[PDB]
């Protein structure tokens, strides 16, 4: 850059633009921090709900395995198909795409549709509800990580 | 060269008592007269306004308009990045207030406005903001002048 | 999706439809987890706290280019019955995300 | 000398002329002619010539000219953020303005003096091009408000139709304008 | 000081009919001759080119090369700030075209290329870009010359 | 003229003065008067004036003033944390020093030259205000170490008593100080 | 005067000299000597001395010199990405280039004028050092395709042998080089 008055004016304009950009980036970082602190509360609530969803399902499964018989539960588990309809849809957050998890499992594929081992079938229902509560925790955490890394990049 | 550090503007600032600065951005947006409120300044304004001359709510209304416009022009640039859906319920009020201010208070055309009409327009614009958020204005004037809609002047603005 | 935990809850999850693995040591957990990472399939894995503390500590050089699958820590049978405060996990997470660790 | 606009001759000329067509070296470097710097140029004869334009060109021509100037100003305002955080960080409604500004710069303002047809341009042809550009911008904004992504809007084949309207002859322009105006209406209806 | 605004080059440029400007950045990379195409200019080019003199497709190819090289140079300054991993496909194509241009068209060594060979190389480099993006070239010449592969010239 | 202190007259004045009271436009824009920047200002007469202060104002004056200076220094060091997160989401000890610094900035340094009683302030009044602030800070630190809530301290009317202390008339100030210096203790003893 | 090489004496000198050895104040502050800025320096006598080099030192000496220059250019190119994204984001192939550039800068370009041995260096000693560095680079490049971690390559003890090579006397250097080549080959053979 050769020393001229026009070049000096251009450099001062660039300095003003840089200062304006710094202020705008600070405002964007403040907004991102506000969103992060909004999301962390829902993350904590989802995790503490997942705790109870795990505990009651574990208790029901233990009761079913103990007082119906391990052989009865094993025979019931021998006709349970593995899940295959796992879906990972994508959603945008601040210019980044994140996966959201969902499953399309049909309920009627299991053997003995009538619940003669009632406690085993109830344990299966409890574990299905357990997974349906776990997916929310997974989605919230995978959003929170990306918000944190966006804050890092802005800083 | 639009330079405020040129000797002719520099020596003028040492002698005069303020300045009114025209804006090229407002001129290119179709606003006449393109007077920029933020960089302008009048040093002796406090002696000519108040009680016994013009109206008593002049200074507080001017200060509130200045602060609200300064907030709106700052929100408007962040709108372009983060979008309007990420804003709060009052940032959208300030963003609309800035546009309404630029479209009504400044862009007056060849009209001749008295001080009472200008104060009426200013109070109509301040009514868009929620009552009680006007920190610079005391409640005595708010209870007397707040509440008028801009649509009553929009019949012939 | 697959969950690696105690055999009692692994087949309990298999009663719902998940591929439950019965493991109790970190070596088999690391081997099975890297086998699941290198293969193509499901994108969600649940690991007990008794096998792996941090899921990223085993895929720190494997998942940096393919971070889409989700590796989640989950509580074991004994831990769930006795319970714990989840605020410690969030206190660790906020430190790992913004670094300042101060939160209220 | 040296392209310095602070030259005393230039400063003395600036105070007496009514129009000031500043040229840009950067635009001439990239072979973008006539290379007129829009930000530094001005004219003081716009308001006096308005009654003539209404009678002789079109009734709404000054409104179209002011809309084009406003669009260029808005595009110039957004370029302070593109240089900061990149073009991908902007919203779709601002990327549309950026692409419309690029369209205007490439198609309307550019002119080749050595071309057989593009060397001369009448007023009505420029008015038709401005009308086409503004109609396309309005239809694109309406499609954006309906949830259409911007990438498939920019890939429409009507973009090549607008970009080569410069080389259409003066006697063939009244048919090309009417064909392109119907195509603009048709394209944004079947898309969404 | 590599300064174009020095009085001697400034007064030379107002009298002569063009200039050929060398680039130190291209010289540091081993490119010979290090002729910078953007600052270079030939005022009397239009008199000696066209149909019946060299070929019918000279000026349009020259203008398209100038515009594409300018786009690549502009994209380089963007990837110097935001990183190359966030680019789209079009910016990546222009970025690769700039490198291919600098490595093949400018860098020729001591060989004596004819005008036809140079035009063949220019059309080979323009074939890397999509056909619809050649705005400055008429479709009549595109239908005749587009589609050449660079590997058939340099191996 | 340039705002910065690199102007030659300011640089020449810098080398021959013993005190320097820098005014800042940011405090003036926020209507914080006086706009004395306590970070950029300095004085070289403190050590020589220390013997006089301890005999005419109070024996503990220099250490009590250094405590205020240290408290103001600590508050400026946490500003890089408040830039990211809100001031409410911090540690109790970090919140307490921020509140004390705000109390100092808004109730001791600020003055109104046009006010009848806020335009003048003697040494004894400032010493009493600083003593009240120090006592409040010490009691709040003890309460925080006992694990009390932050909001139960900010609710107390002690904040209004210190806030109105600068507006107290000079002749009525000893009674105000005598009331407040034990009212703070009574308010802190009533808490759990 | 200020390091400003646009001053008239420097510009008048550069038009007649055939070699230009530019020094850097940045390298002198960190005690890196002789502090030659290898990016801004040039020499116009390189192409004429190649027939002398091809029979007085070795036939492949210009090829090794060009390889060293290319490695330095690649390191200088990668240093922008290193400081704009962080060293963790780089791939192992670029990390190898960065480390080899650091090794070259620390062990070949740097020279001590006061050391009793390092003050003088023959051409064949520099040729041997360049051969050792290029052989190490080739072996490390081959080891990357075999899946060897970059941390395993860097922690090899043969790195210190290259760094200490410039302190060996002229009489003892061939015995050092003859063993060091086999040491490099065996060290890269013994892994994976």
């Amino acid at each position: 850059v050769s020393p001229t008055r026009m070049n000096l004016l251009q450099r001062r304009g660039q300095l003003r633009l840089a200062q304006k950009g710094v202020d705008l980036l600070k405002k964007k970082r403040d907004a991102l921090v506000a969103e992060f602190f909004g999301l962390v509360r829902e993350a904590m609530e989802a995790r503490k709900a997942l705790d109870q969803a795990a505990k009651e399902a574990y208790a029901a499964l233990l009761l079913a395995q103990a007082f119906d018989g391990p052989e009865v539960v094993a025979g019931a588990a021998l006709g349970v198909p593995p899940l295959e309809g796992v879906e990972a849809e994508v959603e945008n957050v601040w210019g980044s795409k994140v996966p959201r998890l969902k499953a399309t499992f049909p309920d009627g594929a299991l053997l003995s549709p009538v619940g003669t081992p009632a406690y085993t079938l109830e344990a299966s229902r409890a574990f299905r509800r357990y997974a349906e509560a776990l997916i929310r925790v997974a989605n919230t955490e995978t959003r929170l990580k990306k918000i944190g890394e966006e804050i890092k990049k802005t800083t | 060269d639009d330079d405020r550090t040129h000797p002719i503007p520099d020596l003028t600032g040492y002698i005069t008592e303020g300045q009114i600065q025209l804006s090229r951005e407002l001129h290119r947006k179709g606003i006449y007269p393109p007077i920029d409120p933020l960089p302008s300044l009048s040093r002796l304004m406090n002696n000519g306004v108040g009680k016994g001359k013009t109206r008593e709510d002049h200074k507080q209304v001017s200060d509130q308009l200045y602060s609200a416009y300064a907030n709106g022009v700052d929100i408007r640039k962040l709108v372009a990045i983060i979008g309007e859906d990420a804003l709060t319920e009052n940032d959208r009020r300030y963003l609309q207030f800035a546009d309404a201010f630029e479209r009504f208070f400044i862009n007056q055309g060849q009209q001749n406005r008295s001080i009472e009409e200008s104060l009426q327009i200013a109070w109509a614009l301040l009514s868009m903001l929620p009552q009680g958020e006007l920190k610079r204005i005391s409640k005595d004037h708010i209870g007397k002048y707040y509440g008028q809609k801009l649509e009553e002047i929009w019949g012939a603005p | 999706m697959a969950v690696i935990a105690d055999p009692e809850t692994a087949q309990g999850f298999r009663l719902a439809g998940l591929e439950g693995y019965g493991a109790s040591s970190a070596e088999e957990a690391q081997s099975l987890l890297e086998t699941l990472v290198e293969r193509g399939g499901y994108a969600l894995v649940a690991v007990d706290e008794a096998l792996l503390p941090d899921p990223e500590r085993a895929v720190e050089r494997l998942m940096r280019g393919r971070d889409l699958p989700v590796l989640l820590p989950i509580a074991g049978l004994k831990e769930a019955f006795q319970g714990h405060d989840v605020e410690g996990y969030m206190r660790e997470l906020v430190r790992k995300t913004i670094g300042f660790d101060i939160k209220l | 000398p040296g392209g310095d606009m602070s030259e005393p001759v230039t400063q003395s000329t600036l105070r007496i002329v009514g129009a000031f067509w500043r040229l840009d070296a950067s635009l001439a470097f990239r072979r973008h002619f006539p290379a007129i710097n829009w930000n530094g140029s001005y004219s003081l004869f716009t308001s006096a010539l308005d009654p003539w334009y209404r009678e002789n060109v079109a009734e709404d021509y000054p409104e179209l000219r002011d809309a084009i100037s406003e669009l260029l100003q808005r595009e110039a305002g957004l370029q302070e953020i593109v240089q900061l955080v990149g073009p991908d960080a902007l919203q779709d409604a601002e990327r549309l303005v950026i692409e419309v500004g690029r369209i205007i710069r490439e198609d309307f303002l550019q002119q080749n003096a050595y071309h057989e047809v593009d060397a001369y341009c009448s007023m009505k042809k420029a008015y038709g091009i401005m009308k086409m550009i503004l109609a396309f911008y309005k239809e694109a904004e309406a499609a954006i408000k309906r949830g259409v992504s911007i990438d498939e809007i920019l890939q429409l084949p009507v973009l090549e139709r607008i970009g080569r309207a410069r080389y259409v002859s003066e006697e063939e322009f009244p048919a090309y304008f009417e064909e392109a105006m119907k195509e603009i209406q048709g394209a944004f209806k079947a898309l969404a």
